[PDB]
């Protein structure tokens, strides 16, 4: 695995995402930006949409880095058909991924 | 014609013919093709060979000195041609293992040998105490005496240089999870690689991604091709330093 | 090493750098001041050019000297062009010195 | 009996645990090419785990000292060798191929928890590390036919056995 | 059953206080497979968890489950089928070996490098005492 997201806490239009493990260190640059969209979900069929809002990423001595990025849900893909949608609730923790080409075309698209 | 008027006209019947991208023709094929045009050209008997063989003597691995392009530009262009077109940096550097093949032959000072070392490693390695994920560089030597080998291995030491070759001992028998360990080891600056047969027992040894940079002066050796490599001839050892 | 500073924490728009030595008494003066430009980066040729913002020397009893810098990235250096507009992500820890001369002036002649 | 010989063995000249205190403790052991490499090896595991203090809960640690005798460097080098893999981490102070004798690799490895006992190869360096601890050194000799000459100056216990194997029950 | 509980008890130590856990390898010769698998199964069924390096059924003998089983404080001891999966356990272990062979009239034959002592016992019950 090249990255391990994982969503630690839901509130009513914020997620809070935790990167576990970052080994590509090139999703970091370019796909977990500021306004990077990401994919919630614990399979391929269904997921929560979300833009990033905030990250922070801390290292010291004894314990591991911790990345967390803040991210709000915008919207819900139901078989590559996105359904925007303010209010859609993923119980945590979920397996997070950034969203793929298709996914964040599909935002505007399928509206 | 002009030195520009032909620069422009080179490169594209070799960009097409192997639909590389454009460091891999400007800077990797069109240097090799610039010498075996100029050596059967500077042959005393035998001037004109047939070209049925030369696309394939360019296609090596090989990036190869051109002393034309040495002297027109001084070397103050050149390693800076050389340091970004195989030498890419980005802002963050990834924890890969990677290998540093230098050549050292008996004219070479240790001095300016140990002098690269120290700049392979400052690049080359995070040892942060806050890293999750340290990395060091692999160094392998070779075409030199063990006796001279050796003294390079010893200065290093005594100035703080930690390093680890797989030899915790006299008599062992070489053991590559040292080396592994040593990667891993933010209190082990680097890795030192002493022969071949040390060398490919270590490949097997790595299962994350795996960077092969070797600068030579003649000698160069067979890397395996499934490996990510950079092959740089250069005149003298001091060369290496401005680009890694 | 005259200089040992290291960052310790990335925000969007913010870096906190931990100095773990300072050997070199004359480089916290002139260099580490606010409004002082830092290059953090891992290697001589890809950086990221940060001015200081804030900073705080702490001292105790036992434990070591605190002296952390709050810095904001400003743009990147790719082997002598400064690149304005910073939001490529440093992925932390990453060794901080105080900016050449060269970095300083390739900020205003790049753009 | 036996029994009657080793436990006058393990009181005449060993202590116990000599105060537990951290001495730059050696022991010089006669390693015979009669003397098979195991039974060396849990002499060599007896020692380490008797005359060592690696516990995290301890702020002055220390390691033992172990000296060969006698025996080629072809089985002085299998023993070492065998001892590395079973992760009893010890140093010699040739810490890389081609290396000189570095003797404070002996010295850190004397405080390091890591670091289970100290190896050293032969009588140079045997006399290169002892001028470079400068804290209380002893000296333990368990020999058979050949016993090593020790400066006078450390304090030096001299100790025959008839065999290798009743070493192991002595410390 | 006793005597594999008394060389379990004593000769393991997986309390949570450690760092350094171990458990003891159990062999057996000399019997049928029929009452090797009754042991095996009425020693699983008391929550005497062991590792055989047969983690599935039809499963190639995996040395890895008896190295992680040796550091794991869940698995109370592992267990060795016959004599081929003894000689390639030994091979996979790099660290320090000892065989305590307890017999009665037959005695296996043990590779001469291992730390090995042979104790002939009357019956299998002195063997719970001596353990």
């Amino acid at each position: 695995n090249d990255i391990n997201a994982e969503v630690v806490s839901v509130s009513p239009n914020k997620l809070k995402i935790s990167v576990d493990d970052l080994e590509e260190f090139k999703i970091a640059e370019e796909k977990l930006g500021v306004g990077s969209y990401l994919r919630v979900s614990d399979n391929q069929d269904v997921a929560l949409l979300a833009i990033i809002d905030n990250f922070s990423i801390e290292v010291k001595e004894s314990q591991k880095q911790k990345y967390m990025i803040e991210a709000s849900p915008i919207g819900l893909v139901k078989n590559g058909k996105f359904y925007r949608g303010g209010d859609s609730l993923a119980l945590p923790p979920k397996k997070v991924e950034p969203a793929k080409l298709d996914e964040i075309i599909s935002i505007y698209s399928d509206s | 014609k002009s030195f520009d008027d032909q620069k422009k006209e080179t490169i594209q019947i070799i960009k097409n013919h192997f639909q590389c991208e454009d460091y891999e023709a400007e800077h990797y094929l069109y240097s090799n093709a610039f010498r075996k045009t100029y050596d059967i050209s500077c042959n005393k008997k035998d001037r004109r060979i047939k070209k049925s063989d030369f696309v394939e003597s360019i296609n090596k691995s090989k990036v190869l000195f051109n002393i034309w392009f040495y002297q027109y530009e001084g070397r103050k262009e050149y390693l800076r041609k050389l340091k970004e077109s195989f030498i890419r940096r980005s802002v963050n550097t990834s924890p890969y293992a990677r290998f540093f093949i230098l050549e050292f032959q008996d004219k070479t000072d240790i001095k300016t040998v140990k002098d690269c070392i120290y700049k392979i490693q400052s690049n080359w390695s995070n040892l942060s105490k806050r890293t999750d994920r340290p990395y060091s560089p692999f160094l392998l030597f070779h075409g030199t005496s063990d006796a001279n080998l050796y003294e390079l291995k010893n200065q290093l030491f005594n100035e703080d240089l930690i390093f680890t070759d797989g030899y915790p001992f006299k008599g062992s028998v070489f053991t590559p999870k040292m080396l592994i360990e040593g990667f891993s080891n933010k209190e082990i600056h680097f890795q030192f690689i002493n022969d071949i047969d040390d060398f490919n027992e270590t490949l097997n040894s790595i299962n994350i991604r795996k960077e092969v940079y070797q600068f030579y002066t003649e000698n160069c050796l067979d890397i395996p091709s499934q490996l990510p490599q950079v092959n740089i001839q250069v005149k003298d050892f001091a060369d290496i330093k401005e680009i890694v």
